């Protein structure tokens, strides 16, 4: 019961923490995923080319 | 910088102020250099009441001359501004971080407009601080013109000496006095020179109390007067009076003794005989 | 770089909304084939 | 690329960094600046296209990049920084106690303030009741 | 240790209050 | 001292003195005390958690979408990676079969 | 609320209205009309800020009645706000900066006095301070 | 700045690289790998622990914690899920490999 | 060989020594109350990063280790709630001394203050 009583208390500093801070570091980590996101479909559609200017060139 | 003034005035002729506003945000990416157009935008953002960009227009202008290279004429306008703002508490913040960061070979206009500000919106104990600031500062450049203004010195050790200023500063300064011997072998130009040693010993044994040291004082002003050439009755007798003070007559006799001996002078004898009969 | 006025002047006191706050149609088409 | 060039600020496409710097930079910027100035933009230690190394992602074997937040790297450093904070807020408390169990010790007069109380209302009533 | 964030939030801050502001 | 002292009967004493069931009351009041101190702590949890849940749903429901969404276009980059490795090679077998035929 | 042909007529009212209740003893409410008369429109306050009523408070007739009545019924620190906001609005004339100190120096705030006479310089332009000057340079002196 | 190893594909707070490949590794992972295979572990040249190059460049920042993370007992919670998927990420992969 | 840090009072797996105070610390912690406080922890003189010199220089189950981190994490939060339930009564007991002292003086002041009475019976 004692061991319980602090962790209670450290669980609420972190969320009184948590409510100053989260909302802004969940849009900074939304915010660089997005950017992975865009990055990401950008190599799938550069590869995709290339797989079809393959077939070009094994047409031709 | 004329051309940008009639986009601006011609925008404003038609109350169009977020447009005039965006014509000085890019003259000053291009005449940014002269400070008189940072600071017109910032009177421009004030005058049609947008103060907290005046305010940030002021900041921005610190930042771009740099705050190394700190530039009186932002200080002074932006200091201002916050003094017409009634901002008094940043106003008096700007000008004392001016003074704290400027050589005082500038900062004149940040002192005469600091003791107007403090002037007016300060108090007895901060008019008077500001204003003693001053006239040191403005003694110590009058003394750097010449040096033998010594009508600056006797003022400014006057002044010293009236605001209790702290013993080593005040003896430094005499120091500094001192060292303009004049440079003539002719008694008319010391008459009025004396007085800053006279001062210094006065200075020594009433106000410091350090009665060794004001003997060293004295005995500094034989060994500068020249003394074959003219003498000063004056130091021979205040010294002879200085060590009959401290119960030392041996050696009172022995200073005016030695006076009687490099330069009888009718007054040397006349002190000293007139020290023997009220002995 | 030197520390700045933005750290070492007290925070403006006189702060308001309006002097620091206040800061700065056609028809179309129906669509194809309807 | 992810990669940002410490120099331009740009994100990259010719990711380069150097020994001496341990810095990224493009290839096409840092070739003319050690061909104009021979020198690191950062630590302005000295630079040759020797000390050079390109970065590359995506080779066979490279892992998928992991994006569910949590990790057990992560959850174990923030373990760590729990573990931390507490010791140094426990030492802090810790501290806070020896002051003050310090204090009461040298503080335990109170049986000898008693004597003297008693030693003064003996004397008082054997000084009052003497008339 | 945790939030050092919060200089993003700052500097994110800053570049958004250059918005409509001046050179440098 | 600090365990050995006890409130008991509305008093402190020491624990040792007391009667055996005395000290069962005593300790399950000692007891029932730190689970009144969680209790009001983990009410006041709850609350500020229950915000800070709604508060910050939406922004995890964006970052749940983002990570489906990288995960299949990164599967989709390897497989088309592997596709075009294949037909690169079969391309070179190609090219011969063309000078054989 | 009604229409007037300028400010002065309008100040006029204003002063009237404080003038009876003042002679009906009403001592606090004249003092009240005159801060209702004198209080500065807000740029949202009125239809426009051109308008008679919200151009009065620029009077400086409605500024000197009601600096008036504090020196006879308010306190000593009611009045430094009167005249200092008189003061900031530009209304203060030079005569009435010299009244201003004169009620300072009367009831002994010398300091503060000084203060009324360097800020009346920092308004006005010679020759208009050269009166101030000579009220304050002697004073400072005596 | 951000930077994430070949090796396990986390985020490191160590970032450093290879003088014979292009790909970034977390500086203790690597280490081992070299201290069994003495390789590069994607390029296969021959490697030392000295030809690593290390970025001073500050490295990822914090993953922000969830909620059910601002707990000791629920991170240790959230830390056995974590690992049990984990185990099971790499159990698949011995299986997808036999197959 | 086996080093104690002087914050925590645990082995350390990275013994550094100040030279302000000549007291072993694990790096992590001091740099971090270095960081916060700026003093030696020790001697509460200043201290700087620069000053410190470092020290001279296998697993079981997960499961396991889950629990003994478990167990253990509950032990150092037992340490700390015991910790602040012993400063407050280090605290009380303080006061409460305080408090007999102070009124132990006004009874030798009510005391003194009568015995000069005796003077002029
Ligand atoms: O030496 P004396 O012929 O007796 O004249 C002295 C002497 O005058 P000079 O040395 O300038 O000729 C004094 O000057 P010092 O020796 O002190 O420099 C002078 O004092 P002042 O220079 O201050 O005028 C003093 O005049 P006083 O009596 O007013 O002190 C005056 O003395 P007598 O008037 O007695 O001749």
């Amino acid at each position: 019961a004692k061991a319980q009583n602090e962790h209670l208390l450290m669980r609420q500093i972190n969320l009184e923490l948590m409510d100053e801070y989260a909302a802004e570091s969940y849009l900074q980590r939304n915010k660089v995923m997005e950017d992975l996101l865009t990055h990401a479909e950008k190599e799938l559609r550069k590869t995709k080319e290339a797989v079809m200017e393959v077939h070009a060139n094994r047409k031709m | 910088e004329q051309a940008w003034q009639t986009y601006i005035n011609f925008e404003l002729r038609y109350k169009e102020i977020d447009r005039a506003r965006s014509v000085y945000q890019r003259f000053l990416h291009v005449h940014g250099i002269n400070v008189q157009n940072w600071i017109k935008y910032a009177k421009f953002e004030e005058r049609n009441g947008y103060i907290g960009n005046a305010r940030a227009a002021y900041e921005k202008a610190m930042e771009y001359f740099g705050e190394e290279d700190i530039n009186e004429t932002v200080l002074v306008a932006f200091a201002l501004f916050e003094e017409r703002q009634k901002e008094h508490e940043r106003a008096r913040g700007i000008f004392k971080y001016g003074l704290d960061n400027l050589p005082s070979n500038r900062t004149e206009e940040i002192f005469k407009h600091y003791t107007q500000h403090e002037k007016k919106f300060g108090e007895r104990v901060g008019i008077e601080d500001v204003i003693i600031s001053k006239r040191k500062t403005q003694y110590e450049k009058m003394v750097e013109e010449n040096g033998y203004n010594y009508d600056a010195w006797f003022d400014y050790l006057r002044l010293l000496e009236n605001e209790e200023t702290d013993r080593e500063e005040v003896e430094d300064v005499y120091e500094r006095a001192i060292a303009n011997i004049p440079p003539h072998s002719e008694k008319r130009y010391w008459r009025r020179y004396i007085y800053l040693w006279i001062n210094y010993a006065l200075y020594e044994e009433l106000v410091a109390k350090d009665f060794d040291r004001a003997r060293q004082v004295y005995k500094a002003c034989i060994d500068i007067i020249p003394h074959k050439t003219f003498t000063f009755a004056k130091v021979w007798i205040m010294f002879a009076h200085f060590e009959i003070r401290q119960l030392d007559l041996n050696a009172a006799r022995k200073i005016m003794g030695v006076a009687i001996g490099k330069c009888p002078k009718d007054k040397l004898f006349r002190a000293y005989i007139d020290l023997e009969l009220q002995l | 770089m030197s520390m700045k006025l933005r750290d070492i002047l007290p925070a403006p006191v006189a702060a308001d909304e309006a002097a620091s706050q206040i800061r700065r149609v056609s028809k179309e088409p129906p669509p194809y084939g309807k | 690329m992810s990669f940002v060039c410490g120099i331009s600020g740009e994100l990259t496409e010719d990711p380069v960094v150097s020994q001496v710097s341990g810095h990224i930079f493009d290839r096409r910027l840092i070739v003319k600046f050690i061909a104009e100035n021979g020198t690191d933009p950062i630590s302005h230690g000295e630079l040759s296209e020797d000390q050079l190394v390109s970065l590359k992602s995506g080779g066979t074997g490279s892992a998928p990049r992991n994006v569910s937040g949590t990790s057990i790297p992560s959850l174990l450093k923030m373990l760590q920084d729990e573990w931390d904070t507490v010791m140094l807020n426990s030492f802090s408390l810790r501290q806070q106690l020896q002051i003050a169990r310090q204090e009461l010790s040298h503080s335990l007069y109170q049986h000898d303030a008693a004597c003297r109380v008693i030693s003064r209302l003996s004397k008082e009533l054997t000084a009052a009741r003497e008339a | 240790h945790e939030y050092g964030n919060v200089i993003k939030k700052v500097e994110e801050m800053k570049v958004r209050r250059e918005n409509e502001m001046l050179a440098l | 001292c600090t365990s050995e002292i006890i409130l008991s009967k509305d008093k402190f004493t020491r624990i040792a003195i007391l009667p055996r069931e005395e000290q069962m009351k005593a300790l399950n009041d000692e007891f029932q005390m730190y689970r009144g101190w969680m209790n009001q702590r983990a009410k006041r949890a709850a609350k500020v958690e229950k915000k800070l849940r709604v508060k910050l749903g939406g922004y995890q429901a964006i970052h749940d979408k983002l990570c489906k969404k990288y995960q299949e276009v990164t599967t989709e980059i390897e497989m088309a990676n592997i596709e075009k490795k294949t037909f690169e090679r079969l391309g070179e077998h190609e090219l011969k079969a063309i000078n054989k035929r | 609320i009604s229409q007037f042909g300028g400010v002065s007529e309008l100040a006029n009212v204003w002063c009237a209205y404080a003038e009876m209740e003042m002679k009906h003893k009403r001592a606090k409410a004249a003092l009240t009309v005159m801060q209702r008369a004198c209080v500065v429109p807000k740029p949202g306050d009125y239809e426009n800020m051109q308008s008679v009523q919200a151009r009065v408070h620029r009077s400086p007739i409605l500024w000197a009645m009601y600096a008036d009545y504090e020196e006879c019924c308010g306190t000593v620190e009611s009045c430094r706000k009167v005249y200092d906001k008189m003061i900031e609005l530009r209304v203060a004339s030079p005569q009435m900066i010299m009244n201003y100190a004169m009620f300072l120096e009367e009831n002994e705030y010398f300091e503060l006095a000084f203060q009324a006479y360097e800020k009346g310089i920092a308004l006005f332009k010679w020759p208009g301070v050269f009166d101030i000057w000579n009220t304050y340079l002697v004073k400072f002196i005596k």
